Parts: structure tokens; sequence; C-alpha cells
């Protein structure tokens, strides 16, 4: 009847929100964002966006705290809103989220009650292991990342999990979101 | 994630 969002956060996270989203087609689901951009003729309002029509509402609204996330572009917002979040929330689908830990700490102060899920890199090396395709570039930023991030955000998340395989990330995930989902 | 460029263009 109602299922909290989820938001995965740390290295291999947009793997296990595709592989959770690919094994249980039926738990979880997606929010729609909002656009202040005029609707295309083939594009459907409720399913492709929220299109605001009145542009100076969603900019009064993104100022009164009620999206998540936000940004502007050829002069247009775009935006998950709150409320688009908890409508997911209601038909009982856990709303999977790729969004930063500042939106993960709004969605809390909302009350919404999110699960927020940090994937803690052991090292360098376990970057490297964890993570399916990626050079040793790419890595030091992503294990760079996730030092700052816990530093910055522990008292926000729901659990942090560990492995020296994606497989076990993967499996522990799903252990939090089955403990933290009845 | 948003499977839509605009949207994530916006947000960057």
């Amino acid at each position: 009847h109602y299922a909290r969002p989820i938001i995965i956060l740390g290295p291999t996270k947009d793997r296990a929100n595709d592989d959770l989203l690919s094994e249980f087609p039926d738990k979880f689901g997606s929010c729609v964002p909002h656009t202040t951009r005029p609707k295309r003729e083939y594009e459907i309002d409720g399913r492709d966006y929220h299109f605001v029509s009145s542009r100076e509402k969603m900019e009064k609204d993104i100022q009164a705290h009620k999206f998540i996330e936000a940004g502007q572009y050829n002069s247009h917002l775009y935006g998950t809103s709150v409320q688009s979040v908890r409508e997911v929330a209601e038909q009982g689908k856990h709303c999977i989220l790729d969004v930063s830990a500042n939106a993960v700490r709004r969605l809390q102060a909302a009350h919404l009650h999110p699960i927020a899920i940090f994937i803690r890199p052991r090292s360098l090396e376990n970057v490297l292991e964890i993570n399916k395709r990626i050079t040793e570039e790419q890595a030091r930023k992503a294990f760079d990342r996730a030092t700052k991030l816990e530093q910055e955000f522990t008292e926000c998340f729901s659990a942090i999990v560990e492995g020296d395989s994606f497989e076990e990330i993967y499996h522990k995930v799903k252990r939090v979101i089955e403990d933290l989902s009845g | 994630r948003i499977r839509r460029d605009e949207y994530l263009k916006a947000i960057q």
C-alpha cells in the first residue's frame, strides 16, 4: 500500500538500479518529471512530463522546496517533484531514484522515509573489481567521490554495504530493501 | 535515471 523510495549511492549504483528494476518489474517504479517547456505534439502530459504551462509557478515551487532536483536547459526548467515521487510511493511501488545525497536529505525532510543505501568501496582496487567496465582514470574519481560522500552524508544512509564482487554488493542491497520494506 | 537527454542536461 505504501513503498519507500530507494536511492542507491556509491559506485555500481546505476547497475544495481538497473538489475533490481530488471528483476522485479512489478515491485519498482519510476516517477514522472516536470518541465516548463511547451509539450510536443506526440508528447503526453502526465507520462513524458507534467508540463507546467505557467513557468512562474514552477520557479516559485522550486523556491518552496517542492523539488528534490532541478536545472535549466534551453531556458526551460526541469525537475523531479517531491509529490511526483510520493505518487509512485502510493501505488505500492518502490521509486528508484538517480539523485544526489542532498536530494536524499530533502526526501527525508519531507518525512517521505526513503531507503538510502550507500555502497562503500573498500579500496581503489575494489573499485576496479566490483565495477564491470571502467578504466583506472575513472576509478580514482569514483573512489575519491565515494570517500568524501560518506564523510559528509553518513547520517542520512539507511545502510552501508560492501563486497569484493558486485554480486555480493547486489545481494546485500536486496537484503537492505528486504529488511526495511515491511 | 531519466531516460531523456533534456532532463539530464538540465541537471548538469
